[PDB]
């Protein structure tokens, strides 16, 4: 099963979601397989990129591979995955790494915020609160 | 299994998405009065203060 | 018989119609509940769409 994971990951599928939906479901069977830290391992190594990746996932040129970092549902599932497992260190690092990419939404800022607020952290929410509004000013 | 390691507050388990706030906004999950229920209520009691000083001078 | 008779092309274009009147049916579904419609979208847009916007 994780060879064929494997081999359906480096088939260059047309649509992405295609392709994260796949490493989704490969990272639900390892939960389930009660390796949820290989899930998490196999989720970051899916969204793995440069620290400054600028590639349209939206552009028909490049393969869904190469344009999967900029993934708003995986980058989700992993969040999800990640803050039932590890610290409010791994959640901040990985909203970091989902701000680096500029994929983030005010819901995923609100979020943000929300997990700072649980974790007895008010100046972190004022702190991404700040964040959401300089990212979009007017209307969002 | 899947189901019990997320903190489904992005994530729609049953659509297996990003959750949106057309339909389910993060403002009605607050405790507390936010900006949108506040400005409300005052212009009303202000409104009322009017229409009993009104009633009173009449 | 009856695939054969539709092409590809012609089902996304059917199907980009739908899309288009699911939108138009829900934007005036927004409209008449008094809600606004544009305020609905901002909620949940990417950072890139939005520099694109402005
Ligand atoms: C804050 N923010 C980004 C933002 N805020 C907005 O208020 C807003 C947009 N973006 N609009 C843009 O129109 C595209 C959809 O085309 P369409 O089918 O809707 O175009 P039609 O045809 O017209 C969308 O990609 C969107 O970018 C449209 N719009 C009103």
């Amino acid at each position: 099963a994780r060879i064929i994971m494997e081999k359906a990951v480096k088939v260059p599928f047309k649509s992405v979601n295609e392709l994260a939906d796949m490493w989704i479901e490969w990272a639900e069977m390892e939960l389930r397989n009660k390796n949820f830290d290989e899930a998490v391992r196999i989720m970051a190594k899916a969204t793995q990129a440069p620290k400054r990746s600028t590639v349209d996932y939206f552009d028909e040129s490049l393969s869904p591979q190469q344009r999967v970092h900029k993934s708003w549902k995986l980058w989700s599932f992993y969040v999800d995955l990640v803050e039932s497992t590890s610290s409010l260190e791994e959640t901040r690092k990985i909203y970091e790494r989902i701000f680096e990419l500029r994929i983030a939404t005010p819901q995923t800022v609100v979020n943000y915020a929300n997990l700072l607020e649980e974790h007895h952290y008010y100046e972190e929410s004022f702190k991404i609160y700040e964040r959401g509004l300089d990212l979009f000013s007017y209307p969002v | 299994p899947v189901l019990q390691h997320l903190s489904l507050r992005n994530y729609d388990p049953v659509t297996r998405g990003p959750k949106l706030g057309f339909e389910a906004p993060p403002t009605e999950n607050l405790n507390t009065l936010t900006l949108e229920e506040k400005a409300a209520a005052l212009e009303a009691e202000a409104r009322r203060k009017a229409q009993e000083e009104q009633e009173a001078a009449a | 018989s009856q695939r054969l008779a539709t092409d590809p092309s012609q089902l996304t274009a059917l199907s980009r119609k739908h899309a288009i009147a699911a939108h138009k049916l829900l934007k005036a579904e927004i409209e008449d509940a008094g809600g606004d419609f544009e305020r609905k979208r901002a909620w949940d847009w990417t950072v890139e769409e939005a520099e694109r916007w402005d």
